[PDB]
Formats: C-alpha cells, sequence, structure tokens
C-alpha cells in the first residue's frame, strides 16, 4: 500500500487509472467547482485499447438549449447496453461536485454523488448513492469529460495504485 | 473575507466494521496564486463497530 492509514493521493493526471482490482472500502474521487459548457459526463473505462464500462451524464438546468426533458436531470448510461435517469444531486454547473466510486463488496460498483449550490455554500453537499450497474475487474479507469471544468481534482486511496507518470494520460511530467 | 479555499465538509460516511472508522469530504474551491489549496478534503475518524 502507499499509507499506513487510509489516506486520498491526488494523482496528477487527466483519469484515474488503477491497476488491479478496485478493494473494497477503497475509493477513487474526482470533484470540481463547476464547469463551463455542455454535459458533464463521469465516465469508467475497463481494458480491451480500452472500452467504456459506465457513465453518468448530467445536464444542467442552467444552459440555453439543454432539451426540457434533459434538463436538470442525470443519466446512466452502461455498456452499450441501455441509458436510464438516476437521482443524483447535480443539477446545474454553476454546482460543485464530488464523484466517489467504490466497490461495497469486491462486486458492485458504486458511487457516491456530491453537489454543491455555489450561491449558498455554507448550506454544504446534498449526497446520493447510485449504483453503477456494472461489476469491477481490474485495471479500471475513471474521469470526467466535461467543457471547462473548474478546480478539476482526482484522488485515489491510498490502499489502491493510480498511473501517475503517463504523459499519455495528461500526468504532469 | 478571508475565504476557504475548500469547500464545507459533507456528513460522515456510515461506520466501516469491524476496521471501526468513518469518513468524510471536502473538495477544493480553488487554489492560491502562490500554493496550492493546503485544506483537508479528506477525513477518517475512530467509529464503534
Amino acid at each position: 500500500s502507499n499509507a499506513t492509514f487510509l489516506e486520498l493521493v491526488e494523482v496528477p493526471c487527466n483519469s484515474v487509472h488503477v491497476q488491479g482490482v478496485m478493494t473494497p472500502n477503497q475509493m477513487v474521487k474526482v470533484t470540481g467547482a463547476g464547469w463551463d459548457n455542455g454535459v458533464l459526463e463521469f465516465y469508467v473505462t475497463r481494458p480491451t485499447s480500452r472500452s467504456h464500462l459506465a457513465s453518468i451524464m448530467c445536464y444542467s438546468k442552467d444552459i440555453d438549449g439543454v432539451p426540457s426533458d434533459k434538463a436538470g436531470k442525470c443519466f446512466l448510461k452502461r455498456f452499450e447496453i441501455d441509458e436510464k435517469e438516476v437521482s443524483l444531486p447535480i443539477k446545474s454547473h454553476n454546482d460543485a461536485f464530488m464523484f466517489v466510486c467504490s466497490s461495497n463488496d469486491g462486486s458492485a460498483l458504486q458511487c457516491d454523488v456530491f453537489a454543491l449550490d455555489n450561491t449558498n455554500s455554507n448550506d454544504g453537499w446534498k449526497v446520493n448513492t447510485v449504483d453503477l450497474g456494472v461489476s469491477v475487474s481490474p485495471d479500471l479507469a475513471f474521469g470526467l469529460t466535461a467543457d471547462g471544468v473548474k478546480v478539476k481534482k482526482l484522488y485515489a486511496s491510498s490502499g489502491l495504485t493510480a498511473i501517475n507518470d503517463d504523459p499519455s494520460l495528461g500526468c504532469k511530467a | 473575507a478571508g475565504a476557504s479555499c475548500t469547500y464545507v465538509w459533507s456528513d460522515w460516511n456510515k461506520c466501516v466494521c469491524p476496521m471501526g472508522y468513518q469518513a468524510r469530504h471536502a473538495a477544493v474551491k480553488f487554489d492560491y496564486r502562490n500554493k496550492p489549496c493546503d485544506l483537508p478534503t479528506f477525513e477518517t475518524k475512530a467509529c464503534s463497530c
């Protein structure tokens, strides 16, 4: 492991590529203070290049042009298997957000999704747990695909090993 | 003003058994012009199991 006691290690790259399996009680974390435009997509990929495994897509309620049947809603895409709406606290690109994903028992992959209203920051975070409908497997990768994510930060708990020196993943040289 | 570079803490999650610890999360709101935000964004504490 990478620490005597559990801590979250910042990943100096554009995504978190876990080496090995997602051990129970370990987690990967992605945070941001908001984003600029378009949809916010939190994605999970697996080997075999690589392929998408699951994606959470959140549409802002504060962006002109977003269809009314999508505005302020989040959707879970699985691979494609299907797409379905999920109840998450992220409503706007002006919201701060946190994704904390883990395996509850070595099989199911789940994420705690947090949202904070930047106009009422003293009110704290609202949280919902969403099951990603997929099972964990070796060498999963986590990241964001969005336009202008503000103060994007990535973490991996110290019992996990994430790639931190690959320039192909945007890792700082 | 002295704004905090981290957002406020989330709630503590459910106690993890039988290891006996729970965790809570924060996030960086901004980095300083001269240094990265140095306030904690992750904390653990012992709980009864």
